[PDB]
């Protein structure tokens, strides 16, 4: 029952890394995305003149 | 040893439904992306026709 104890933990740090990981990866994209709408919008008005 | 391993299951179970769920925006937002720097590129050809 101790083994299953110790895998059981491990197994939860581990969990718990990817879950802190992903949301870093996240919210980089936030502003990638802000920065490139506004590049995107400004190049409509490029077109539009 | 019995009793705790099993509150330890429940949660990884709870461990495990935070991560998924927070793996889905991103790959949604990933997709948004997608669409948009296609635009970026159509408006920009535009451009300099």
């Amino acid at each position: 029952d101790e083994e299953k104890m110790e895998i059981q933990e491990i197994q939860l740090k581990e969990a718990k890394h990817i879950a802190e990981d992903a949301d870093r990866k996240y919210e980089e994209v936030a502003r990638k995305l802000v920065i490139i709408e506004s590049d995107l919008e400004r190049a409509e008005e490029r077109a539009e003149l | 040893d019995e009793e705790k391993m099993e509150l330890q299951e429940i949660q990884l179970k709870e461990a495990k439904h935070i991560a998924e769920e927070a793996d889905r925006k991103y790959e949604e937002v990933a997709r948004k992306l997608v669409i948009i720097e296609g635009d970026l590129e159509r408006t920009e050809e535009r451009a300099e026709l």
